[PDB]
């Protein structure tokens, strides 16, 4: 299992059935697709690469800009870098980020802090919400998302 | 033809008590709808700066879904349900999640309006089971699962 997270970023906002994203997808051996016929199956989970991909079935009411047409819109994803059981992300990160880094180094690379609390930092950079989360002092994960109405009314993005 | 347990209230996660008959465990409101209602709230804490892993989110969702109370009904009648199979399109899963109490009210009426006169239906037994599902505080039921799933 080797997907390059930085390449996920350009499919952000695109649909379930976007040919380039579907090609990209089954190129890395996924073929799980999102559906709602059985349950709310809107995440593609890759447990031991350390990645979760999240889709919304209601892009418009959430204020998410749809790019390609379709019923499932790719809203964001989680890059997990820590877990007691296996399943972290070893591949490369955007904007020169490293799992080793500390909050201060992370801060220095993303340059645009929007909210700081005991355990998460929110940054807005290149049309994307980035949230870094810290278990203890350890970098735990990095959640990315397209702008939403929730994130707009929390003043994290415009 | 009445099964002994047509209309018995039972967690979705209970397979022991009803194995034997063709009874289906109907979700009112639909399982996907609770699941979205749960997610809409999780989304909001995250936007508030909460720290919730996706592992955690999926665990919560599964509890919301599989611990729901559900009413055992027979399969032909379940087929006329509002959220059966492909009837559960995104727009109806969206509207249901934005007001659970209305959703269970609509869902259980059409079940019961189609259990009329059916010999194997349990319209008497179903309506009593339905009433408590229209009255359950579903919005609470999700707040509990969320707080459990995030306590560590």
């Amino acid at each position: 299992g080797t997907m390059n997270a930085i390449d996920l970023i350009d499919f952000l906002g695109h649909s379930s059935i976007y040919q380039p994203f579907d090609e990209f997808l089954t190129k890395n051996g996924v073929k799980k697709r999102p559906a709602v016929g059985k349950s709310l199956d809107t995440t593609i989970s890759l447990e031991k690469e350390g990645l979760t991909l999240r889709f919304t079935i209601k892009a418009e009411s959430e204020g998410v800009a749809q790019k390609s047409d379709g019923a499932f819109v790719f809203r964001g994803f989680e890059i997990l870098l820590l877990d007691e059981d296996g399943g972290v992300y070893t591949g490369p990160l955007p904007h020169n980020l490293k799992a080793s880094d500390s909050r201060a180094e992370i801060e220095g690379k993303l340059k645009n802090l929007k909210r700081r609390m005991p355990e998460t930092d929110a940054y807005y950079l290149d049309g994307l919400v980035y949230i870094a989360a810290f278990d203890e002092d350890r970098f735990q994960y990095l959640q990315l998302s397209v702008p939403t109405n929730l994130f707009r009314k929390n003043n994290i993005c415009p | 033809k009445k099964h002994k347990d047509c209309g018995k209230k039972v967690p979705y996660n209970d397979k022991k008590s009803l194995k034997g008959s063709g009874l289906e465990k109907d979700h009112t409101p639909s399982g996907a709808a609770l699941e979205l209602a749960a997610q809409n709230k999780i989304d909001e804490l995250i936007a508030n700066g909460a720290r919730i892993t996706e592992k955690q989110q999926k665990a919560i969702l599964n509890s919301v879904r599989n611990n729901a109370p559900t009413i055992a009904i027979p399969p032909d009648i379940a087929a006329l349900g509002d959220t059966w199979r492909a009837k559960n399109k995104p727009h109806v899963i969206e509207k249901d999640a934005a007001n659970l109490k209305d959703a269970v009210a609509r869902n259980t009426k059409t079940i019961s309006e189609a259990m009329k006169n059916k010999d194997h239906g349990c319209k008497e037994a179903y309506d009593k089971a339905a009433e408590e599902l229209r009255n359950m505080d579903w919005e609470k039921y999700i707040d509990e699962a969320i707080q459990v799933g995030t306590k560590a």
